[PDB]
Protein backbone atom coordinates (compact mmCIF):
# COMPACT_ATOMS: atom_id res chain seq x y z
CA UNK A 1 0.00 0.00 0.00
CA UNK A 2 2.42 2.84 0.81
CA UNK A 3 4.79 1.99 -1.74
CA UNK A 4 2.10 2.53 -4.37
CA UNK A 5 0.85 5.93 -2.62
CA UNK A 6 4.70 7.34 -2.50
CA UNK A 7 4.68 6.32 -6.78
CA UNK A 8 1.57 8.68 -7.06
CA UNK A 9 2.82 11.45 -5.38
CA UNK A 10 6.37 11.36 -7.36
CA UNK A 11 4.08 11.21 -10.35
CA UNK A 12 2.24 14.67 -9.30
CA UNK A 13 5.16 16.23 -8.37
CA UNK A 14 6.77 15.73 -11.95
CA UNK A 15 3.36 17.03 -13.58
CA UNK A 16 3.71 20.29 -11.70
CA UNK A 17 7.11 20.52 -13.03
CA UNK A 18 6.74 20.29 -16.55
CA UNK A 19 3.87 22.88 -16.23
CA UNK A 20 5.99 24.81 -15.18
CA UNK A 21 8.65 23.41 -17.80
CA UNK A 22 6.31 24.38 -20.51
CA UNK A 23 4.98 27.94 -19.74
CA UNK A 24 8.12 29.44 -19.25
CA UNK A 25 8.94 27.77 -22.59
CA UNK A 26 6.32 29.93 -24.27
CA UNK A 27 7.56 33.12 -22.20
CA UNK A 28 11.13 32.93 -23.82
CA UNK A 29 10.19 32.62 -27.49
CA UNK A 30 7.98 35.35 -27.69
CA UNK A 31 10.91 37.23 -26.03
CA UNK A 32 12.99 36.32 -28.79
CA UNK A 33 10.41 37.99 -30.76
CA UNK A 34 10.34 40.90 -29.10
CA UNK A 35 13.97 41.37 -29.19
CA UNK A 36 14.00 40.72 -32.73
CA UNK A 37 11.29 43.46 -33.23
CA UNK A 38 13.27 46.21 -31.35
CA UNK A 39 16.24 45.31 -33.55
CA UNK A 40 14.43 46.14 -36.52
CA UNK A 41 13.04 49.82 -34.68
CA UNK A 42 16.50 50.30 -34.03
CA UNK A 43 17.67 50.41 -37.36
CA UNK A 44 14.90 51.88 -39.16
CA UNK A 45 15.25 55.11 -36.44
CA UNK A 46 19.26 55.41 -37.67
CA UNK A 47 18.17 55.37 -41.36
CA UNK A 48 16.25 58.20 -40.76
CA UNK A 49 18.58 60.06 -38.60
CA UNK A 50 21.33 59.44 -41.45
CA UNK A 51 18.84 60.90 -44.10
CA UNK A 52 18.48 64.26 -41.85
CA UNK A 53 22.05 65.49 -43.51
CA UNK A 54 21.64 66.42 -47.14
CA UNK B 1 1.72 14.01 -42.35
CA UNK B 2 -0.42 16.38 -39.97
CA UNK B 3 -0.99 14.20 -36.73
CA UNK B 4 -0.47 14.36 -32.75
CA UNK B 5 2.28 16.33 -31.97
CA UNK B 6 3.54 17.76 -28.32
CA UNK B 7 4.03 21.05 -28.93
CA UNK B 8 6.40 20.70 -25.79
CA UNK B 9 9.94 20.92 -26.49
CA UNK B 10 10.09 24.22 -28.02
CA UNK B 11 13.34 26.02 -27.69
CA UNK B 12 14.83 26.55 -30.78
CA UNK B 13 17.48 28.58 -30.12
CA UNK B 14 16.55 31.40 -32.33
CA UNK B 15 13.34 30.82 -34.60
CA UNK B 16 13.13 34.59 -35.93
CA UNK B 17 11.11 33.48 -38.74
CA UNK B 18 7.26 32.93 -39.64
CA UNK B 19 7.48 29.56 -37.83
CA UNK B 20 7.22 28.66 -34.03
CA UNK B 21 3.48 27.69 -34.29
CA UNK B 22 0.88 28.31 -31.70
CA UNK B 23 1.25 31.33 -29.47
CA UNK B 24 4.08 34.02 -30.13
CA UNK B 25 2.44 37.24 -29.61
CA UNK B 26 4.13 38.90 -32.73
CA UNK B 27 2.69 41.70 -34.57
CA UNK B 28 -0.05 40.93 -36.69
CA UNK B 29 -0.49 43.67 -39.29
CA UNK B 30 3.13 45.78 -40.31
CA UNK B 31 4.40 48.31 -41.22
CA UNK B 32 3.52 49.39 -44.86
Amino acid sequence: WDEHDNRTRLAERIDTVNRWKETLDKCLTDLDAEIDSLAQAKESAEQNLQAKNL
Amino acid sequence: FGAKLPWRSDYVPLLSLPQRPRFTAQDFRQRG
